[PDB]
């Protein structure tokens, strides 16, 4: 046999790029996994370089992150290619999500594969609130008050948590030492998960657009679908680019270039742009303990949908009512974050009420009513008593 | 090694689908054909078609979430105004 | 919320550094860093900018030893051990007028004025805002509004009420170059100065920034032509189906 | 030499809106200048001013004025 | 044909492909600056400089 095929490190290569059996169907949709590992290598190296000139006291981090703009060779570019690429990667990773709702790529034999994703999807979350609070700007400093305090209502072991989180009385100096510690750390926890999710991928391969088996006609990864891949990769560069060098600031907050004062509240505290849903159902819930649970719940609730779609036929093709409902799902994610960069007030916080019903009421009821009415206007339509 | 549990794909030679009798197929050279003969047909008639079929399942509940967040912001903007407040004062309470 | 605690909404200016091709006025920023020694810097610091990043864009090399060297620096300890003092160099920083806060507000009746060097991002408006805010004090304000003493009226400002009084008046500063200065033209010469010191990298990024997405977006068309070719023999693909007989 | 803004701003409140957003205001002031000369001005919780009828002249002098002003500047 | 000439039937090999590239680093930044301090004539410090002394 040849090389590739022999060679035990080769091997690998080969069974997982080249050789690898693809459906043939399958559109533009399949190729955001591909940019996610672009988008992590990207954060790797950016933030390696970075790190080198980086000092996270208290009271040197905010003054060596303006030496990075002003003093080291192209550390300008360093700074807006990972503060803009940690944007594109959330906007490819919801993009990657939302495919598999649509076609029902979540099914068996595939709920290991879906279940390893929702564990990266939470680590993701929890690195880029990790290294905006080593900015130690105006935004940084309130925006880890709101989110450490939120610990102090769980009962019996509330306060003990919070000052265990803090390293002290407030955010202070251990804080932003151990919050950049564990920024390092966590991008090689997700590097790990990434392996384990390939492997998951790798006993039943892909779906594909039509929900029906994909036995029947494949062809090879190497010069279709590598050369496929290469038609998103210089699209993703340059949209990229065009951010980086002539926009660098739009997707940022003003009041991140002060730095942070313990004593001086701002006028508003809004989270970056991907953040912001997950801010609007927190406020929704008036119970202080149970807007906690209610938060990590909206992420938690993806596991369930397994067992609460009945249909008989995967994916959302050839089914009309499924695909009106998909796209209400989508529309009320997008009012969720616009709700969530408002004040608290009249008639914003019934709109928002509503609006986290309506998140809830999709993966629980709406999903297993409509499911179960199409599979019986699939039989009635055909079958002649 | 030993092997594993048992799954719904294969690999080249034992995929694992039916068995397949009397369907034949033709293909021709990439090197014969005439380069990019559906740069203007495609783009114009066939976008089109596939454009207004799925129109209908995004723009209805799109059209539903932006006259909601309208009246809603419209709103807001009328209770703090001169104009609106005594209205403030009572949906305050 | 009311829209006297938003702040009235600042207009578009037709700044010359607008634009993915341009770069800065650099006449505008050598007027306006003397408008900044003459009357921005009684009370304002400007702590991120060096005497070194000067030379070649708004000075020579001769005249910023001569700008520094009116200074006084720390230097290293005598040997007996007591301080001393020097002139300045071209590594030192611009200095500030105040030693601490304490004494910066107690000169300002309690209020204390920002460092200038990162002001035009740290504003939501940019350059729009700075230079609204230095034209938009009016004669009087409106009726009805009760203003604290010290304090005055900008509409441009959240809530209304500014601890900076009006600073800028006509033919305050004789320019070098022989241009009248009105308060207009000294206000929109502070603002481009002021970007110059929060973005010194602009225009070394707006020219990197056309190499890359010319090569990038030759690539991309290039890509595309390359995937059809390869995907010919897929794309025109026949089949034919004949049912075979029922031996079996 | 004088100011080229307040010549543009002094020639735009001369126009038809214009004329017609500075009279709302001043009858705005005039109304609150012959109240607080009424006793019972110590306290309201209900004080009138005229900060709205300002920003409706102000935002039309801003539109009319800003893609014009710096024509005139060196 | 045109390609026929250098080439004749083959791909570029790769050799071509470094060698080729390095030139194209110099020609193209040099057309790049050119045309952008022509565009910007009159702002940059080369063309005030030149004013403060003449
Ligand atoms: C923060 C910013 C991050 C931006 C990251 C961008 C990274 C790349 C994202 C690419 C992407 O989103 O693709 C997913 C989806 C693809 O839907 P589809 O209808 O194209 O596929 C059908 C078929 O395969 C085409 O097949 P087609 O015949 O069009 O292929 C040939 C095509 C290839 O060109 C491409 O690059 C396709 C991406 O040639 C041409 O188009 C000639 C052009 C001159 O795209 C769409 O459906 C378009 C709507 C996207 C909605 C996103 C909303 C959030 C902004
Ligand atoms: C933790 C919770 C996570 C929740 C994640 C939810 C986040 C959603 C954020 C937006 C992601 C994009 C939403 C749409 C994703 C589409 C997924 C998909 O596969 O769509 C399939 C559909 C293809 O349709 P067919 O396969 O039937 O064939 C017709 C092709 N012409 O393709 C289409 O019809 C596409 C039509 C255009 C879609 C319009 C979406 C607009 C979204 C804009 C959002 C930006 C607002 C600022
Ligand atoms: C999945 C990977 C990563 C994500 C999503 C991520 C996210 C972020 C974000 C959002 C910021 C704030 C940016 C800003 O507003 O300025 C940041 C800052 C920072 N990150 Fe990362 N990061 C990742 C990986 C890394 C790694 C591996 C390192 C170090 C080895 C690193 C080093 C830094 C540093 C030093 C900062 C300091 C502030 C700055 O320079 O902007 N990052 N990160
Ligand atoms: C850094 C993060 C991730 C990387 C690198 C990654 C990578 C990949 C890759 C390369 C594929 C191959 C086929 C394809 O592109 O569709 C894939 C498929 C898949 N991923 Fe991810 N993924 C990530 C995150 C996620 C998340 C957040 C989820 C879900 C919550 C998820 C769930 C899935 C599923 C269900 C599939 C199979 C889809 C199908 O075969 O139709 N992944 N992933
Ligand atoms: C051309 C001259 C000047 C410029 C461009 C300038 C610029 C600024 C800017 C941008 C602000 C912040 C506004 C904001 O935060 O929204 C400010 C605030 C302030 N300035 Fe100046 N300044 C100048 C001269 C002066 C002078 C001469 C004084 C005092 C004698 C002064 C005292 C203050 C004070 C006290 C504040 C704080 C106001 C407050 O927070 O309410 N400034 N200045
Ligand atoms: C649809 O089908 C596909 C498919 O399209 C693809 C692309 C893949 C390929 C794989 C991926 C997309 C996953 C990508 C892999 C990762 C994300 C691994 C995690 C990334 C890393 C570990 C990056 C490592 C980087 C470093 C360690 C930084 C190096 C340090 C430097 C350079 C410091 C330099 C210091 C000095 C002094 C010079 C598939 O597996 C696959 O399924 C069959
Ligand atoms: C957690 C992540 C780790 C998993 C990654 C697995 C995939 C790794 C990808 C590696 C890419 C290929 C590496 C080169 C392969 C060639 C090695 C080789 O020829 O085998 C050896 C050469 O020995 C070496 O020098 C070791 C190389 C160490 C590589 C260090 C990176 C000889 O080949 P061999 O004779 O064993 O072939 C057997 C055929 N029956
Ligand atoms: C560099 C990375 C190297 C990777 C090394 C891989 C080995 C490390 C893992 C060690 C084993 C620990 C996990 C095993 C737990 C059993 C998982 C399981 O039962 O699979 C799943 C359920 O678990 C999940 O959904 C995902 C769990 C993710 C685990 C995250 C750590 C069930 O799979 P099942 O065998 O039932 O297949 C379906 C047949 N009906
Ligand atoms: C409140 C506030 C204000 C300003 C900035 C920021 N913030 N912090 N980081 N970034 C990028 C920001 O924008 C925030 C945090 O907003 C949110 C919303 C939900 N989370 C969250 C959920 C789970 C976990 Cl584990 C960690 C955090 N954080």
């Amino acid at each position: 046999m040849a090389f590739r095929k022999s060679n035990v490190y080769l091997s690998l290569v080969n069974s997982y790029i080249i050789d690898s059996p693809q459906p043939s169907s399958i559109n533009y949709w399949w190729n955001m996994g591909s940019l996610l590992g672009l988008c992590l290598v990207i954060q790797i190296v950016t933030g390696i370089f970075m790190a080198m000139h980086y000092s996270s006291n208290i009271e040197l981090a905010f003054s060596s992150v303006e030496h990075i703009m002003r003093d080291v060779h192209n550390g300008y570019i360093l700074r807006y290619l990972h503060a803009n690429g940690a944007s594109f990667f959330f906007m490819v990773m919801f993009m990657h999500m939302a495919k598999g709702l649509y076609y029902g790529s979540y099914r068996s034999p595939r709920v290991t594969l879906w279940n390893v994703g929702v564990i990266i999807f939470i680590l993701t979350i929890a690195t880029a609130f990790l290294g905006y609070c080593c900015v130690y700007g105006q935004m940084s400093h309130w925006g880890a008050t709101v989110i450490t305090n939120l610990f102090s209502a769980i009962p019996f072991v509330g306060n003990d948590i919070v000052s265990w989180l803090w390293g002290g009385f407030s955010v202070s100096n251990p804080t932003i030492q151990r919050f950049f510690a564990l920024h390092y750390l966590v991008p090689f926890i997700i590097a790990a998960m990434v392996i384990m999710h390939l492997m998951a991928l790798h006993i039943h391969g892909s779906s594909n657009p039509l929900g029906i088996t994909g036995n029947l006609d494949r062809i090879p990864m190497h010069s279709y679908f590598i050369f496929k891949d290469l038609v998103t990769v210089f699209l993703f560069m340059l949209i990229l680019a065009l951010f980086v060098f002539y926009s660098p600031n739009t997707l940022g907050h003003p009041d991140n270039y002060i730095p942070g004062n313990p004593l001086v509240t701002p006028a508003s505290i809004v989270p970056e742009w991907y953040l912001l849903p997950f801010y609007a159902i927190l406020r929704s819930i008036p119970d202080k303990l149970l807007g906690v649970i209610t938060m990590f719940a909206a992420i938690l609730v993806l596991l369930v949908l397994p067992f609460t779609d009945r249909s008989v036929v995967r994916g959302n093709t050839f089914k009309v009512l499924s695909k009106f409902f998909f796209f209400i799902f989508v529309f009320n994610f997008v009012l969720l974050g616009q709700i969530g960069a408002c004040h608290v007030e009249v008639p914003y916080v019934l709109m928002g009420q509503i609006a986290t019903f309506i998140y809830f009421a999709y993966f629980l009821i709406i999903v297993p009513v409509i499911s179960t009415i199409e599979n019986v206007l699939f039989y009635i339509g055909r079958v002649n008593k | 090694g030993p092997p594993s549990g048992k799954t719904y794909m294969g690999w080249w030679g034992h995929m694992g689908g039916p068995k397949q009798k009397g369907i034949t197929s033709y293909a021709v050279s990439p090197y014969a054909q005439k380069p990019l003969q559906g740069i203007f047909h495609n783009a114009v008639f066939n976008s089109f078609r596939r454009f207004k079929s799925q129109f209908l399942y995004v723009l209805i509940p799109a059209g539903i979430y932006w006259y909601w967040w309208k009246n809603g912001n419209e709103y807001n903007e009328f209770l703090y105004s001169k104009a609106g407040r005594e209205e403030l004062e009572r949906v305050n309470v | 919320m009311t829209a006297a605690e938003h702040g009235l909404h600042a207009p578009a200016y037709a700044w010359s550094h607008n634009g993915p091709f341009e770069t800065f006025d650099h006449a505008s920023i050598r007027r306006g860093y003397q408008v900044y020694r003459e009357v921005c810097a009684a009370c304002h610091s400007l702590d991120r900018v060096a005497w070194r990043t000067l030379v070649g864009v708004s000075h020579t090399n001769e005249e910023v030893r001569n700008m520094a060297e009116e200074f006084e620096y720390d230097d290293e300890p005598d040997e007996q051990g007591n301080p001393k003092k020097r002139p300045g160099k071209l590594s030192d920083y611009i200095p500030g007028p105040y030693p601490n806060e304490q004494a910066a507000r107690a000169a300002n009746q309690g209020a204390l004025p920002p460092d200038l060097s990162l002001i035009v991002k740290a504003r939501h408006g940019g350059c729009d805002y700075i230079f609204s805010l230095l034209t938009g004090y009016p004669d009087e304000p409106p009726a009805g509004v009760a203003l604290p003493p010290g304090s005055n009226y900008n509409p441009y400002f959240p809530g209304g009420s500014i601890a900076m009084a009006r600073v800028l008046f006509d033919d305050m500063v004789e320019y070098e170059d022989g241009t009248p200065a009105t308060t207009s033209q000294m206000a929109k010469d502070v603002t481009t100065f002021l970007n110059w010191c929060a973005e010194p990298e602009h225009d070394e990024r707006k020219r990197l920034g056309l190499k890359t997405v010319i090569i990038l977006s030759s690539l991309y068309l290039l890509s595309i032509w390359v995937k059809k070719f390869k995907w010919a023999g897929i794309k025109t693909r026949k089949f034919v189906f004949n049912p075979p007989k029922p031996r079996k | 030499v004088t100011d080229q803004l307040e010549d543009l701003r002094e020639h735009f409140k001369n126009t038809e809106e214009g004329k017609a957003l500075v009279h709302h205001y001043e009858e705005c002031a005039e109304r609150v200048k012959i109240q607080q000369q009424q006793p019972g001005y110590a306290d309201l919780e209900h004080k009138e001013d005229c900060v709205e009828e300002f920003f409706h002249l102000q935002h039309y002098l801003d539109t009319a004025t800003a893609p014009r002003l710096f024509d005139k500047l060196k | 044909s045109l390609y026929k000439t250098f080439f004749k039937r083959n791909a570029v090999f790769v050799g071509t492909i470094f060698a080729g590239a390095f030139v194209f680093q110099t020609v193209f930044d040099t057309a790049i600056t050119s045309w952008y301090e022509n565009h910007n004539k009159g702002k940059l410090w080369k063309d005030v400089k030149a004013r403060i002394a003449a």
